[PDB]
């Protein structure tokens, strides 16, 4: 995350996944949700069955008899938009853990056009199987 | 955490021997360091910057049924394609 | 000569030095006191030699043999000439020294167990009903 | 004798003689008692987060 609009404007400081300040634990299932989010593994999976997908339907115009690899591009295509999904579902679950990115009466937080990005790169995805 | 109000008012003041010549002027010291705000800065500076610390249903509220969910259309995607490799085979 | 001002150790109103060992002085402590204490040195114009209580209490009346000891016990018998503390203004104290106007307004509060917000948990909505 | 709510300051220190405050107090916020407002026009989706 880096500042805005403050006195160190423009320091891109790195989002800490685990705040063992206070040495805590609480539940296993928090710290699989905060180790799911922290490698970000389901918007790169997203991204990776994107790439499959389009080099399916690439590769697809190379083997003209061969019709199966045009259903594996749907199926990584919609594979993509469902690990999107997931991928939204937790960030925002975990978002939900700090003050700062939840209380939207007082903090008012605001999504980006970068989220809004993804959101729409799942739309075309699913369009697009 | 602190919560609600004082129950009563006091205070901590300046101790200093009856009859001294540096009553008057600790007096004068003390309310001017109040006025400039000194005081108030010097109690911010050893309490806080030296300190080391909605209604609507959530997504939280409701991540369960929506990984549910997702694992449904994943497990019934895995058993179509199951299916058709092995019609096709 | 040097004005000596008795102090008592409570944080954050004076505490230790990180290098007090080597220090030496008025440097050995700092806290909110220690700049009260300098603030009105400069205002009053006088040199200032910090020193703790040796029995390290705030004062109280011993009503079997007289006695004050603390803050006040040293400057009514004259170990020192002004007290740098957090002393509460009472009316035993206020007969037997002279208390400025307070630098500092405090009162009785409660304190709690600050609560750790609340993490739902994932199947949480099958709650309602037991399991 | 002045008893009345005389604030404290440097400069009547100088020139006359306080005791100790009988009250404390210092400058707070006056805001207008919050009332019920009028809902929103799409004021249904409140009970589920955007």
């Amino acid at each position: 995350t880096c500042c805005l609009e403050g006195n160190f404007k423009g320091l891109c400081k790195q989002i800490d996944h685990f705040p063992e300040d206070a040495d805590y634990e609480a539940d296993t299932a928090e710290y699989f949700l905060r180790a799911v989010r922290a490698s970000s593994i389901f918007p790169i999976l997203s991204v990776i069955l994107l790439f499959m997908g389009g080099l399916c339907i690439a590769a697809s115009e190379f083997y003209k008899t061969r019709h199966n690899i045009i259903l594996s591009a749907g199926i990584f295509f919609v594979s993509a938009g469902l690990s999107n999904i997931i991928g939204i579902i937790v960030y925002i679950s975990a978002n939900a853990g700090d003050p700062s990115k939840s209380d939207s009466k007082k903090n008012s937080y605001s999504y980006g056009w970068s989220f809004y990005f993804g959101a729409l790169s799942f739309i075309i995805a699913e369009m697009v199987g | 955490m602190k919560v609600g109000g004082n129950l009563d008012s006091k205070g901590y003041d300046i101790a200093t021997p009856k009859g001294s010549s540096l009553g008057t002027p600790v007096n004068l010291a003390v309310l001017k360091l109040s006025e400039q705000g000194v005081l108030d800065k010097l109690k911010n500076k050893w309490w806080y910057d030296k300190g080391e610390c909605t209604s609507a249903l959530s997504l939280s509220n409701v991540a369960g049924v929506f990984y549910i969910l997702v694992g449904g259309l994943g497990l019934a995607m895995l058993v179509a394609l199951i299916e058709f490799c092995y019609k096709s085979r | 000569k040097t004005v000596v001002v008795t102090t008592i150790l409570e944080s954050p109103y004076v505490m230790m030095k990180k290098n007090h060992e080597m220090l030496e002085g008025n440097e050995r402590y700092e806290g909110y006191c220690v700049d009260l204490a300098a603030e009105i040195a400069k205002h009053c114009g006088f040199k200032y030699k910090l020193t703790i209580v040796g029995d390290g209490k705030y004062g109280a009346r011993d009503a079997d043999t007289k006695i004050w000891n603390g803050m006040v016990g040293e400057l009514v018998y004259g170990k020192a000439d002004i007290a740098i503390a957090p002393l509460t203004i009472t009316l035993v104290r206020e007969e037997v020294i002279d208390f400025s106007k307070p630098f500092m307004s405090l009162g009785i509060s409660i304190m709690i167990k600050k609560p750790q917000k609340s993490k739902p948990g994932v199947f949480s909505f099958l709650d309602p009903l037991a399991y």
